[PDB]
């Protein structure tokens, strides 16, 4: 019916660099389609809309444009206080319902580093508790994409396992990540040895992180 | 005298006017008729600051005021009659066995019609006749045919539309025209707009016309310029008071101006015999362009339609010129605007009836033709709105007891054509009743009928602006 | 000339709502709200609308029924009533002015309300419980000493935590809630330090929940091995 396509997932490119957005209409029956942008946490702000007018209160570097049905938006000189992430929004007509692009993000592009890997054990306190829960962590790395696996007494575990990032830090502008997997207490004492795998591209070989229960 | 006319006319009028109203037996969101119901509901049960916003979503008022006060008028006499008629969001959906409450409603649109539209076209036509000193049996006739307009006289009675009312009120206006009274010409029109805004239509005309009249025909006068100022300024003021003063001021004049013109929505969505509902199945356009775009086009499109007319207008002032001119004008408007809808083309069949008067036969042959195809591209409506039978009946008696069984133009090539054009709705009127459409797109013969249409109203409005061009002989005026 | 928000809480599946805004300086007859809902970590979502001239209310394909669009102009204010909330309807919602013209030209959506936090679901006001990162006993001497502390079932957000109360505020990290499929979450703190150092200095961090008003504090050490 309605929506858009905003192409691609995700860009990085450090001051200076010039870069462009696009987004797949669906439909061309109408050419209000506004670009936003949204600072973590903050309510997104109005950048461009009728797919060309600059918005009054706005710096001039950015510039909008429609290719009959693949709308584009340009950065020209990106300053570092300039990421974020833009959405495309299109609205056909006044009582027609409207649509969100799908999120694109903005962010610095640097050198490749190596992810430092570390991993926990549950601990005597939590086998109290009434469960186990194993941790491992990766930490400092780039690029952001990455993937670790669980491997357990020889095995390839999957579905109870949960992974989480932290944003890109402000300094040294890196990332981090936990990845922990929960198991009950006899069924982490079921088994003996435990392991994950971490994959990255940083990584020219997929390291290993292992113990056998204590 | 002769006045057997002006009771057989309304005779006519109220065996029409027991048909259906439409919408009937529409459970969720009834036809037009509930909506008269209910403005007239919904007016006098609320303070003047809320009568449009009371309920937006459920035949919310949308006409200028004048519909509002008139609406209110009726609302108070029906309530004398029966209050129990206007129950306050209990009487939504008034269905009567008894056939209560209809006649009253057909009482009201005959009562309009008598006091707003018979004696403005009679006494027109007596003005043309004393002029040109004719028989006055030939006047009569000349009369009798006019208030037997089929489309019109439909229109109203059974599908409940007060159109009579706009109608009457610019001829007023064109009837102070001639006799040079300006300053009541203004007013009359600035009336006929405040009931239904679709009146615009003739603002490029009365523009220019007052115009050049006034400022500057016979020399460069100016006091009646200011004296039109005065009086159409009044007229808007002491018609939108009410709203501003004694309701929520500016809040309220802002909603009902955005109210009166809401905003376009979709695109071709009904099937009329405009421009675009035509090339709409070739080109299809909902692909090659955006909405503004088409915003933009129709715009260009109608002011280039209406602007030769305007600009000869301003040239060459002239009483014997209005109706051409005007039908230049309102075809020119409803012929390339965005959304129009099955009617409207009332609003050009005023300057076309008001053309019997004239003594040649081509233009008679003419309008009686035009006359027969406008109540033709009305038929799916009244067919989904009952009205199986008045159709032809009202349709039959027009054409008979205008004479025609003697009766077509001087010319094998019109001849042709109004022939061909016979048979073509002769030929539809098969189509359906029998056969079903290819049901690869089923809703067909409709769309032959935005087709079909369209032609007949495309060369009607070329041969107007011709009769424009070809006459403006300095003609004896007489004609 | 700035929206706002109120109405948000907790509500149970099967609850109701009803959220406010309040304009500011500008009529709310001519804009056409929109209540713009982002789940969390998601992209943005629309919801429903109005056109402020028609009461053209038109709800997006998820809240059919569910939900329910409305608008004062007496007082400037738009209401958002709702009916069902399913479990994952959780957000942010703001509200959202978009002022049309003549030829259907847009404007965009200029004013934005701040913004109001909407949580459904159905469990009890928990405490955390805390179990330290203990680092590495057979870690690497001298170097890279990366230890931590984990929080665990606790409802529902936020929850701060530090090191060493202020005293230990370099290098250190604060990973995401993760709303467990239990219903619970957890979260950890991990900073890296000499492992020579480590041998050295006294690590404690530090976890306070405002929901539940609980103050936690923890020394974390290699467990003996
Ligand atoms: C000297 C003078 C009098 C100057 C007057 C200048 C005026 C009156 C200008 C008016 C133009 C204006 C202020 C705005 C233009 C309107 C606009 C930007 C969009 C209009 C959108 C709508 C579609 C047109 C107005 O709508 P409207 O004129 O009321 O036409 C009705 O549109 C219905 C559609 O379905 C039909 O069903 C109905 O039959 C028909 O009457």
């Amino acid at each position: 019916d309605i929506q858009m396509t905003q192409s691609p997932s995700s860009l990085s490119a450090s001051v200076g660099d010039r870069v462009t957005i696009t987004c797949r209409a669906s439909q061309s029956v109408s050419s209000a389609v506004a670009w936003y942008q949204q600072k973590p946490g903050k309510a997104p702000k109005l950048l461009i809309y009728s797919a060309s007018s600059l918005y009054s209160g706005v710096p001039s570097r950015f510039s909008g444009s429609r290719s009959g049905t693949d709308f584009t938006l340009t950065i020209s000189s990106l300053q570092p206080e300039d990421f974020a992430t833009y959405y495309c929004q299109q609205s056909y007509w006044v009582g027609y319902p409207i649509t969100f692009g799908q999120g694109t993000k903005v962010e610095i592009k640097r050198t490749v580093a190596a992810p430092s890997v570390f991993i926990f054990p549950p601990s005597d306190s939590q086998l109290k508790s009434g469960t186990a829960s194993v941790v491992c962590l990766l930490n400092n790395f780039y690029p952001r994409e990455a993937k670790v696996q669980w491997k357990v007494d020889n095995a390839l575990q999957s579905g109870n396992s949960q992974e989480s990032v932290t944003e890109q830090d402000s300094k040294d502008s890196t990332y981090s990540l936990s990845s922990t997997l929960t198991l009950s207490k006899a069924d982490y004492e079921k088994h003996k040895v435990y392991a994950c795998e971490v994959t990255h591209q940083g990584l020219s070989s997929p390291v290993t992180k292992s113990f056998n229960r204590g | 005298p002769e006045y057997i006319i002006f009771v057989c006319a309304v005779i006519l009028r109220c065996t029409i006017g027991l048909g259906p109203y439409s919408g009937k037996g529409s459970p969720p969101l009834y036809g037009d008729f509930e909506a008269q119901r209910h403005w007239m509901e919904i007016t006098q049960h609320l303070p003047l600051s809320k009568w449009y916003w009371y309920d937006l979503q459920y035949w919310g008022l949308d006409y200028p005021p004048l519909t509002a006060f008139h609406s209110y008028l009726l609302g108070l006499i029906g309530s004398f009659f029966n209050p129990s008629w206007f129950a306050l969001e209990k009487s939504r959906g008034f269905e009567s066995p008894d056939n209560g409450l209809k006649t009253y409603m057909r009482s009201t649109v005959i009562i309009s019609d008598i006091l707003f539209y018979f004696p403005a076209v009679i006494y027109f036509t007596k003005w043309l006749g004393r002029y040109r000193n004719q028989s006055p049996i030939g006047q009569s006739i000349a009369a009798s045919a006019i208030l037997f307009q089929p489309s019109l006289m439909l229109i109203d009675h059974g599908h409940f539309q007060y159109n009579s009312v706009m109608l009457g009120l610019t001829a007023y206006a064109i009837n102070n025209l001639l006799d040079e009274y300006y300053a009541m010409a203004a007013v009359c029109f600035v009336l006929s707009i405040c009931f239904k805004q679709m009146a615009l239509y003739y603002a490029p005309i009365f523009f220019a016309y007052l115009l050049s009249r006034s400022l500057l025909f016979p020399k460069f006068n100016i006091a009646r310029l200011t004296v039109i100022a005065f009086a159409t300024l009044a007229t808007f003021a002491i018609i939108f008071a009410p709203l501003y003063f004694l309701g929520g001021g500016l809040k309220n004049i802002h909603q009902c101006i955005h109210r009166i013109f809401p905003f376009a929505r979709g695109i071709f969505e009904d099937k009329v015999a405009n421009f675009w509902c035509v090339t709409n199945v070739f080109v299809k356009y909902k692909e090659r362009f955006t909405i503004q775009q088409l915003q933009l086009y129709s715009l260009i499109a109608t002011v280039i339609g209406f602007l030769p007319a305007m600009i000869m207008t301003l040239l060459h002032p002239k009483k014997h010129l209005l109706p051409y001119v005007l039908i230049a004008c309102s075809m020119s408007f409803f012929l390339f605007s965005f959304q129009v809808h099955e009617k409207t083309i009332l609003i050009p069949l005023l300057p076309i009836t008001l053309l019997y008067s004239s003594t040649d036969w081509n233009v008679l042959s003419l309008v009686s033709w035009i006359n027969n195809v406008a109540l033709f591209t009305l038929w799916p409506l009244l067919k989904k709105d009952g009205l199986h039978l008045q159709y032809a009946v009202s349709f039959l008696l027009s054409n008979w007891l205008i004479g025609n069984f003697s009766l077509l133009p001087y010319n094998v090539v019109w001849k042709s054509f109004i022939i061909g054009t016979y048979i073509a709705m002769g030929f539809y009127h098969f189509l359906d009743q029998f056969v079903a459409p290819p049901s690869k797109y089923p809703d067909l013969w409709v769309l032959l009928n935005c087709a079909v249409g369209f032609i007949c109203f495309s060369i009607f409005w070329l041969w107007s602006y011709y009769k424009i061009f070809t006459s403006g002989s300095k003609s004896m005026k007489d004609l | 000339v700035q929206l706002v928000e109120s109405g948000g809480g907790l509500v149970q599946p099967g609850g109701s709502l009803r959220l406010s805004c309040a304009a500011s300086g500008f009529n709310v007859y001519s804009s056409s709200i929109h209540w713009v809902r982002q789940a969390p970590g998601k992209g943005l979502e629309w919801v429903a609308s109005i056109s402020s001239y028609s009461g053209y209310t038109s709800y997006a394909d998820s809240v059919k029924g569910r939900f329910t669009i409305s608008a004062d102009t007496s007082k400037n204010t738009a209401y958002l009533q709702m009916n069902s909330l399913r479990a994952e309807d959780t957000a942010v919602y703001y509200c959202a002015r978009e002022y049309w013209s003549w030829y259907s030209y847009s404007y965009g959506i200029d004013y934005w309300g701040q913004g109001t936090l909407v949580t459904v679901s159905s469990a009890s006001t928990k405490g955390p419980s805390v179990f330290p990162l203990a680092p590495s006993s057979k870690s690497t001497s001298g170097g890279t000493a990366a230890l931590g502390c984990l929080v665990k079932d606790y409802f529902p957000e936020p929850v701060t935590v530090s090191w060493n109360s202020g005293a230990l505020t370099s290098g250190v990290h604060t990973f995401p809630a993760v709303l467990q499929s239990s219903g619970l979450y957890s979260l950890s703190s991990v900073v890296t330090v000499p492992s020579s150092s480590l041998g050295t200095q006294t690590y404690i961090c530090n976890v306070n929940h405002k929901p539940s008003n609980t103050k936690v504090d923890k020394k974390v050490e290699p467990k003996s091995c």
